[PDB]
RNA sequence: AGCCAGGAUGUUGGCUUAGAAGCAGCCAUCAUUUAAAGAAAGCGUAAUAGCUCACUGGUCGAGUCGGCCUGCGCGGAAGA
């Protein structure tokens, strides 16, 4: 769960969403890209 | 303080000993000796004569 | 003779084997030589005598095993319902196929839930490799369990147990699982047969068998190593103990019904002969076991295998050459030293006071020659040193461990010549902790542990040429002066027999000759005591030029002292660099641990070095520095469910980093 | 043409029997046991001649059956032989490594072409000529 | 863009062959038929397999896909 600044895609499965404004990016390649605020 | 006078040594920095009397006439401060063929110190191999010191354990026949 | 019983319990950890143990102590009436009696149904209901091997708990330390494994003649293998077989249940089958003694499963824990019987049975055949036998069967589930149905006999045993379980009633298998159930009662006429073809005349005639010939049937395959036999177990809830004896009384063998040893000779024309199962046979035994009681003293175990002995005989024991007596003979009842002065042939007992009795000698009462067995050959996997607070109180710890390794033979010592403190070894973690726990709580004496040094070696690499030293001490009367240049190399580094090479290269009539032979000599002092880290040097070969010498100041211990102020610059200008010693390590880690082990490889900075496939092992070698070689048998174990191990030898140098430069720190 | 079920595609190192130090673990980790292969791979590898290397299709499964297929030597390891050099680069554009005539490629892939199937002869060494290429061993017609 | 079906690789292509066997990195980066198909984009294997992409072949059945420049907001954004 990153707080970063700035989410960007890094496997080919991630899509960045729009959840209750904050923005985020999911994948289920390696549960480990999941971030916020981006 | 001793000497293990003899051509042979194993003993260790903390190995046990024994001291038996012997005077030097070339090193003040030692008057005793060690026991070889007693306990954990090893005896000289092959040096037939004297064989009653220095452990040698009678070579064969 | 034939009523003896020499049992081993042996077991993995948690499995049952301590509570096992106590119930058959606490039915048998009404340390590691607990005897015990029975009445078997098998031998006509005689008095048979049980002698319980204490098996080692931590089978881990693989030694006591294998001296337990030799002494016991049958072995009880206890078992987990809901694990099935375990990874130190392989291991210990390991060393009781090595002697070929045969065993009998015991799956406990079948109150506990989850617990099928089937289960282990399919664990048994599959990693084991070996064809089991169920002989009872519960009546019922986990919580269920009531009933023992010993099929051979065709009989039934219930429990509501009523007095800690020891009375019990005859019942029939009940109509809801008779169907089920016997199918392994087809089982076991076929799995009958084979050992004598009359058995199978009656399978292809339609005779079915009656109890005691099946014996007749099981008990030569468990005699030979053919198949084993399982049978069921709770000892915590104790439901199946009395038929467990039974299963012992009627299936293991006992020491006439053993095999005699054919062990081997040292006299004459080294033919094996025998020592006989006959109770009148010229003696000889086998001492395993060495314990200093609280109040009765150093107890000298020994098992008695063959023969007679009126105690307070010599013993002529040819594995050191000296002759000991006898203080006593000692078994105990439940610990209860009741006192006896009869060797029966087929007993163990447990003499005491006898000096100088290792682990592992072949002792002989009647001075015959010996049936010699040589078998303390597992290797310890560990080199940590030790740290006692007082060195007072070290060398007595030198003298427990100069008793624990004369106990116990693969706990050995290191006694070093060379850093000041000695190396405690083991093959596990837990075996070495515990004797650091024994000798804090009985030795006393307490370790605040430390990790032991490197061998540390030196190397040079630079080709430097012109390097002197020059020594002009005259100053008063008789004084030194001595000039020798010299010359060095980053030698070559394994073709040489030693190290470092010296060679005559004077010019004309500059240095005599006499002085040349000495100094090398003084190099050869000079040379492993390095000015770097305290560290001795190799790998250079030092030719030496030019000279000058003197007519009053020829002093040869000058010729020995500027050849190290030539070399204090000569060390110095050709930048030298540490050797590591470099390990040559293998290691066979079955199916389900290779992407484990060479990560855990990789790690510790070593080089893949190939591999192959044996039957089962992939066996991985490669070489590797021993900086930080701190447990790793500890670090293998923990990623390879404890089965591998690693045996290594030391080889090579190579060049080490910084960081172990950065190690110098002095 | 199967893919797993006792398939290896490995073992051209036939310079002396008992393959373990080439190929080795591959062997003994996918179920091929060298027991009875190597008691009966020359039986057939003796049949043809020595020195060479093989391709071995494999058409073995559980139940112990070593039906034996065999093929011409493979294009990277053919011209081990074939060429007479024992230089094979890694820099083919870079620098000429070796030296082979078109017509020395027909008749060693004259047994390619009785022996494997792409389409028709001056196709199927056509199909060789990038494998070839690929090494520094240049061709030269 | 999805649903059914291949993934069209001869080949383990050199090296350092100890494993780098499309997927360590450097070179080449050919040719099968070239209807879809690179001796290779990725997770994933000690090494393979395996999961799939390239390409939608058939079906479905209308627009859809990636950027350049600007108007306006969003995240970035916590103090007694
Ligand atoms: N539920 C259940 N627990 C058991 C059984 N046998 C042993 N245990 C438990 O297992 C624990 C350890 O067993 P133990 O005899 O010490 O095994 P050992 O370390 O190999 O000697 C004990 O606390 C027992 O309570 C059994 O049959 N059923």
């Amino acid at each position: 769960m990153k707080v970063r600044a700035s989410v960007k895609k890094l496997c080919r499965n991630c899509k960045i969403v729009k959840r209750d404004g904050v923005i985020r990016v999911i994948c289920s390649a390696e549960p480990k890209h999941k971030q916020r605020q981006g | 303080t001793s000497y293990i006078g003899g051509e042979g040594h194993n003993l260790q920095e903390h190995s046990v000993i024994l001291i038996r009397g012997g005077r030097v006439k070339d090193l003040p401060g030692v008057r005793y000796h060690t026991v070889r063929g007693a306990l954990d110190c090893s005896g000289v191999k092959d040096r037939k004569q004297a064989r009653s010191k220095y452990g040698v354990k009678r070579p064969k026949a | 003779i034939a009523r003896y019983r020499n049992i081993g319990i042996s077991a993995h950890i948690d499995a049952g084997k301590t509570t096992t143990t106590e119930r058959i102590l606490f039915y048998t009436g009404v340390s590691a030589a607990t005897t015990a009696f029975w009445s078997g149904m098998a031998k006509q209901y005689e008095p048979h005598r049980i002698n319980i091997i204490d098996t080692p708990g931590h089978v881990d330390f693989t030694i006591e095993v294998e001296r337990s494994m030799r002494v016991l003649d049958g072995a009880v293998m206890v078992y987990c319902a809901v694990g099935g077989v375990q990874p130190q249940s392989e291991t210990v089958w390991r060393q009781a196929n090595k002697y070929k003694v045969p065993r009998i499963a015991f799956v406990n824990k079948m109150d506990r839930m989850g617990a099928n019987f089937l289960k282990v049975v399919n664990q048994i055949k599959t990693r084991l490799g070996a064809n089991p036998v169920p002989l009872q069967l519960a009546i019922g589930a986990e919580e269920h369990f009531t009933g023992v149905v010993d099929l051979v006999k065709m009989k039934a045993i219930n429990w509501n147990d009523a007095d800690q379980g020891v009375t019990f009633e005859y019942e029939d298998i009940p109509a809801d699982m008779v169907e089920l159930a016997n199918e392994w009662h087809q089982n076991l006429i076929e799995s009958a047969a084979e050992a004598s073809e009359e058995l199978m005349e009656k399978y292809l005639g339609g005779e079915e068998l009656t109890e005691a010939e099946i014996k007749g049937a099981l008990r030569q395959r468990v005699l030979n190593n053919e198949i084993i036999l399982v049978t069921c177990g709770s000892a915590f809830k104790n439901k199946g103990v009395q038929a467990m004896l039974d299963a012992v009384i009627d299936y293991l063998p006992s020491p006439v019904d053993v095999p005699a040893i054919n062990g081997i000779l040292d006299d004459g024309k080294d033919t094996p002969a025998e020592r006989h199962a006959s109770d009148d046979e010229p003696f000889s035994a086998l001492a395993f076991k060495i314990a200093t009681d609280p109040f009765v003293g150093n107890l000298t175990f020994f098992r008695v295998y063959s023969g007679v002995v009126n105690s307070g005989d010599t013993v002529l024991n040819s594995v050191k050459a000296a002759r000991e007596r006898f203080g006593r003979i000692v078994q105990m009842h439940a610990n209860k030293r009741e006192e006896i002065k009869e060797v029966r042939a087929g007993d163990i007992a447990a003499a005491i006071g006898l000096k100088d009795v290792t682990t592992g000698d072949t002792l002989c009462d009647p001075d015959a020659p010996i049936i010699l067995e040589r078998m303390e050959f597992p290797e310890p996997v560990i080199s940590i040193a030790v740290e006692p607070k007082t060195k007072a109180d070290q060398e007595k710890m030198g003298l427990a461990l100069g008793r624990l390794a004369k106990e116990d033979p693969s706990f050995r010592v290191w006694t070093d010549e060379e850093s000041n403190q000695t190396i405690i070894a083991g093959m596990g973690e837990l075996h070495l902790d515990i004797i650091v726990d024994r000798m804090k709580r009985e030795f006393n004496v307490e370790a605040n542990v430390g990790k032991p040094q490197v061998a540390y070696r030196e190397t040079i690499r630079q080709k430097v040429t012109d390097v002197e030293g020059k020594h002009a001490k005259q100053s008063g009367g008789r004084g030194q002066y001595g000039h020798v240049v010299i010359d060095m190399y980053p030698l070559e580094p394994g073709s040489n027999p030693k190290g470092y090479e010296f060679i005559n290269d004077i010019k004309g009539g500059v240095i005599p000759g006499e002085y040349i032979p000495a100094v090398d000599k003084g190099i050869q002092e000079q040379l492993k005591a390095g000015p770097l880290a305290g560290y001795p040097v190799v790998d250079m070969g030092i030719r030496l030029h030019f000279g000058s010498y003197h007519d009053v100041d020829s002093s040869e211990l000058a010729f020995k002292l500027a050849a190290s102020i030539a070399f204090k610059e000569g060390f110095k200008k050709a930048k030298p660099v540490l050797l590591e010693p470099i390990m040559k390590v293998e290691v066979e880690t079955p199916e389900e641990n290779t992407g484990d082990v060479i990560g855990d490889l990789s790690r510790r900075r070593g080089m893949l070095k190939g591999q192959e496939s044996e039957v089962t092992g992939v066996k991985i070698h490669a070489e590797v520095p021993l900086s930080e070689m701190f447990g790793y048998a500890t670090q293998l174990r923990s990623l390879t469910k404890g089965r591998a191990s690693y045996t290594m030898e030391f080889l090579k140098y190579d060049e080490a980093p910084s960081n172990v430069a950065q190690a110098v720190i002095e | 043409a199967k893919k797993v079920q006792a398939y290896v595609k490995l073992q051209v190192a036939a310079g002396m029997a008992n393959p373990s130090p080439p190929v080795g673990p591959a062997l003994g980790q996918q179920g091929v046991n060298i027991m009875e292969f190597c008691k009966a791979f020359n039986a057939k590898t003796d049949s043809i001649e020595k020195g060479l290397p093989i391709p071995v299709v494999i058409t073995v499964y559980a139940d112990r059956s070593f039906t034996f297929v065999t093929k011409t030597p493979p294009a990277a390891v053919l011209l081990k032989k074939a060429a007479g050099i024992k230089s094979g680069s890694g820099k083919p554009n870079k620098d000429k490594v070796g030296k082979i005539s078109r017509a020395q490629l027909q008749e060693i892939a004259q047994t390619k072409a009785a022996d494997m199937t792409g389409a028709d002869i001056e196709a199927m060494t056509r199909s060789i000529e990038g494998t070839a290429r690929s090494m520094g061993l240049v061709v030269e017609d």
